[PDB]
C-alpha cells in the first residue's frame, strides 16, 4: 500500500471536503448554465471567461480525482467502482478539453457531442446528498419492474405503427383531400343549385402541414414516422386536430375506421397502459421506500 | 394518482 | 391417437423449442416493421424480399403448428384451446397468403384487412414469456370490473352528445359568426366613431375549420360527430381553442350556456369519471397481482 | 289505503317489471340518440317518426308512473321520495310535450331548454341497475369531502384572475405587440445595417386571435374571461402557445413577470391542487367502497 | 397591560366575531372580483364606488386589527405571530391605500404591484375555517418532502436546456428550413421530372412563429427560453406540432437526434419525474391527514 494512503483517504471521505466538492460541482453547473444564458451565440462575446473558467474547474476536479485515487491506492476497482469510474470518465474528458483549448484540435469536429458532456458533471452531486441518492436508487430499482409493461406498450405501439403505415401513409398525397357536406340536407343550399353548379357538397381542403409535407407522408410515411406520431398521440399532443381529424373526415362513409383506430389506440395505450406502467413504477418505488 | 393510492394500500396492508 | 405423439408432445413443450418459436415470432414481427420502415411505398423497390420472407416465415409457422397438433392428437379442443385456436387462425391466414402469392388472387380486393393480420402474430409471444402473460391476464381479469364505470361514462357522453347536436349543430352555418368587443368602453375608440361608422363593436370572424367545414357541422353536425368531439374533449385535445371558445364567444350575452356545457363535461367526465375508471382498473390489477 | 294497492305495489317492485321499464328507458334514450344522429336538422325529414315515438314513450312512462303511484297509495312522500320525485318531474314534462305536440304551443319559445330534458330520462336507469347505483352513491358521498379543496382551488383561481385582469387586460390592445430579437448579437445581421435601416431588432407581430379580438381583451378582458382562461390553463389546453407566450415575449426585459405568473399558476393549481382534489375524491370513493 | 384587555381579547376570539370578520373578508374579495368583472377598464365608469368601498373595507379591517392588538396587549410577537404579522402587513398596505386615495401619490408609479395585494386578503379566511386550514397545513408540511424530487427534476430540465440551446438555438435562423421528400419513391412524380426541374424533393417551409421569431430563437434562443420551452413540454402543451416536429423534420437523415431528445425528455421528466413528485406530495399529505 501507499505510505500516505490511509490518512489522505479518510480526509477525502470527510464531511467538509465532500460538501466543498459538492459546492464546486454546483458552481460549475451554474457556470455552464450562465454561459448558455448570457453567451449562447456562435461568435461569443466573452469567450475567454467561459474557457478559463472551464479550465479552472477541470483543474480542481482533476486535483480532486487525484486526491481520491491517492487515498484508495490508485486502484478504484475495489472501492466504489461506479462513481469512481464516472468521475474518471468526466475528468478524462475535461483533461481532453484542457488539451483541446491549449495545443490544438485533438478531436475531429464530428464528436463534439462529447465536449457537451460537461452538463452531466452535476450527476456527481447525487452521490454526496443522501436524499437525491435515495431517489435515484429507488428509481433504478424500480425500472426493471417497469420493463415488462413497457415492452407490452411498445409492442402495441409498433402494431399500430404498422397498421398506420399500411392505411394512412398516402392520405392527402396529392396535397389535398375532399370532405363532403350536408349542405342541401341541412338548409344551407337547395338541391337545385347543386345540380346546376352554384353550390357543392365537397370541399377540396389542402393537406400540407407546417413542415411542408402531406398528411400521410409526415405522420405515417414510414414505420418510424408512424411510431413517433403514435408517441405524440400517446402523450395527447394534438392527436385530433392534427393527426386524427383529417383522416377521419377524409373518408366520407368509412369514418368508423380512423375513428376506431385512434379511439382504440388512445383508450388502450394512453389510459390503460400508461397508467399501468406508472402504477408499477410508483409501486416499486414505494416498495424501496419501505 | 390511482397508482399512488394502490401502492400506498399494498404497503400498509402487507405490513398489517 | 398417434403412436409417437406423447414423445412428440414433450418436444413441443420443451423450453428451448418454445424459446426458438419465440425468437422466430419476434424476427417475423421485426421483418414486418422493417418492411414498413424501408419499403412502405405502393410500388415497392424490394418486393421479392418481403414476399419470400413472409413465405418462409409462414412455412416455419405452419411446421410449428403441425408439430403442435401432432403432439396433441390433432384435436386442440381439449388442450390449450384458446392459443391453439388463435395459432390455427393466423397460420390459416398465412397459408391463404402463400396461395395468394403463388397461384392467384383468391380473395377479393375488398378484405385485404385480413392480409394485414400478420402484425398480430406477435401476440403469440405473450404466451411464452411469463411476464407479459402475467400482465395480460391481469388486464383481462380487470376489464369486467371497469365495464360498469365505463358504461356510466358512455351514458353521460351520449347525453352530452345529444345536447351538443341540439345546441351547436348550426353554429357558424353561414361560415361566419360575429363576436362583440368593448372598443368604446375599454378606450380603443370613442362612442361617436361607432355611431358615425368609423369603428364597430362586432367582428365577422369566419367559422371554417381546417377540414373545410363550419364549426357546427364538423364538431356537432350529427350524433356520432358530437360523440367523437366529446371524446376529443375527454382526452383534453384542443377542447377550448378549437371546440369551446368559438361557441362561448359566438353568444353575445349568454356565454354561460356553452361555458357551463364544456366546464360541466370536463369536470364530470374527465376528472371524476376517467379517474374512477382508471382507479377501478388499477385496483382490479393490484387485486390480481396479489 | 287503496283496496288494490298491495298486490299492485309488489307487482311494480317485481324484477321483471323493473327490467322491462329499464329496457324501455334505454330504448327511449337510443331513440333520442338516433334522432340526433340521422335527423338533426332544423327542417327535419322524418318529423312524425320522432314526434309519435316520443309520444308513445311518454304514454308508456306515464302508465308506469301511474302503476307506481297506485301501488304506494298515490302519496310518494313516504316511499322512495327522491326517485319518485324525479320520475314525476320527467313524466310531467313529457305530458307537457304531449300537449304541446297536440293542441298548441303552451310554452313560450324561450324555455325549450325544458323540452331538452328528455335526454336526462336515462338517469332513471341508475336506480334499477345495482352497479351504476353503487357508483353514483359513492360519487355523491365523495363530493362533500372534495368541497374544501375545490373551494381552495377556486379561491386561488380568482386571485390569479384578478391579477391577470390587472396585468394583461390590455396586452396587444392596438392589435399588434412588438417583440425584440437578438439579430445582431446572433450573427444574422451586422450592427451597421440596423443603424442604417436595412434590418431591425423589433417585429410588429399582430395580436388578433381567431375570434377577432386582441390577446388581452379575449383572454383577460374581464374577470370571468380571465377565470375561464385560467380554467383552460388548468386543464393544460394551449396555455403556452396561445395564452402565455405572447405575454412572455411581449415584454422586452421583464419576461420574468408573465413567466412566473403562468409557471406558478400551473405548478400550484394544476399539479398540487388538481392532484389533491382528485386524491381526496378517490379516497372518499374507496372509503365508501369498503 | 390594558385594563379590559382580558375581556376584549376573549371577545375577539368569539365564534361570532370571527365568522363576521370572515363574512367581511369574503365580501371584500367579492368586491374586488366585481370590480374586475364590471369595471376593468383604465378609464373606469364607476370609480368612486370601488374607491370608497375599498376605503370602508380598509377602515373595518383596521378596526378589527386594533381590536385584535388591544386584546393581546399590542405585542403580537407572543400570540399567533404568523397570522398577526400577515394581518398587520395587509392592513398597513390598506392604510397606505387610504392615504394614497386621500392626500397624494405617496408611492412612486413603479411599485403598484403592492396595491395589487388586496386580492391576497382572502388568505385570511383560511385561518378561520378549520377545513381550509387543514388543507393548507397539510400542503405546507408536504412541500419539504417534495423538495428533493423537485430539485432532481429541475436539474434534469436544466441539463436538457443546455443541450437544447447548444443544438437547436439556430434552427431556422434564416426563417426557413428545408424538409426532404420521398416523391419519386412513393409515386407522386417520376424521377425524370425531378432531374428536369418539374418537381422537387425539398420544400422550403418557413420557420417564423406567431411571435415573429424563428423556431430556434424563440424556443431555444437562450437558456431561460429553453428552460421555459421545456416547461411547456413538461406540461404537454404543443410539444410536437410547435416544438418537436419542425426540429425532427429539419434534419434530413439524422431525425433520431431530436426524436430521442424529446422522447427521452418526455418519458423521463413528464412520466417518471412528475408522477414521483406528485406521488411523494400526496403521500406526505395522507401522512398528515392520518
Amino acid at each position: 500500500w501507499l505510505p500516505h494512503q490511509r490518512k489522505v483517504f479518510d480526509f477525502y471521505a470527510s464531511q467538509g471536503v465532500q460538501y466543498f466538492t459538492a459546492f464546486l460541482i454546483v458552481s460549475n453547473f451554474i457556470f455552464n448554465c450562465a454561459e448558455k444564458e448570457w453567451d449562447p451565440y456562435t461568435d461569443q462575446l466573452y469567450q475567454g471567461l467561459w474557457r478559463w473558467g472551464e479550465f479552472a474547474f477541470n483543474t480542481m476536479f482533476l486535483i480532486e480525482l487525484l486526491i481520491n485515487f491517492y487515498g484508495i491506492a490508485f486502484c478504484f476497482w475495489r472501492y466504489n467502482w461506479a462513481w469512481n469510474t464516472f468521475d474518471l470518465v468526466v475528468v478524462a474528458i475535461g483533461t481532453l478539453t484542457m488539451a483541446e483549448a491549449i495545443g490544438g484540435n485533438f478531436m475531429p469536429p464530428s464528436m463534439a457531442l462529447i465536449r457537451n458532456l460537461r452538463a452531466f458533471r452535476i450527476f456527481r452531486l447525487f452521490k454526496r446528498i443522501k436524499s437525491l441518492n435515495k431517489i435515484i436508487v429507488s428509481l433504478g430499482k424500480a425500472i426493471p419492474g417497469v420493463a415488462n409493461a413497457f415492452v407490452i406498450m411498445v409492442i402495441i405501439m409498433c402494431i399500430y405503427a404498422i397498421l398506420g403505415v399500411e392505411f394512412y401513409h398516402m392520405t392527402g398525397s396529392d396535397g389535398t383531400y375532399v370532405t363532403y357536406n350536408d349542405n342541401v340536407k341541412r338548409g344551407l343550399c337547395t338541391g337545385d343549385e347543386v345540380e346546376l353548379g352554384q353550390c357543392s357538397l365537397n370541399q377540396t381542403v389542402s393537406s400540407e402541414t407546417a413542415r411542408g409535407y402531406t398528411y400521410g407522408e409526415e405522420y405515417y410515411g414510414t414505420f418510424f414516422r408512424a411510431l413517433y406520431t403514435l408517441f405524440q398521440v400517446l402523450t395527447g399532443e394534438s392527436w385530433s386536430e392534427a393527426v386524427a381529424r383529417p383522416a377521419v373526415f377524409e373518408s366520407h362513409y368509412d369514418s368508423f375506421g380512423p375513428v376506431l383506430f385512434y379511439v382504440s389506440f388512445i383508450i388502450i395505450c394512453q389510459i390503460v397502459l400508461i397508467n399501468v406502467v406508472v402504477a408499477v413504477l410508483l409501486d416499486k418505488m414505494v416498495e424501496e421506500d419501505d | 394518482i390511482a397508482a399512488i393510492h394502490n401502492a400506498r394500500r399494498k404497503k400498509r396492508e402487507a405490513a398489517a
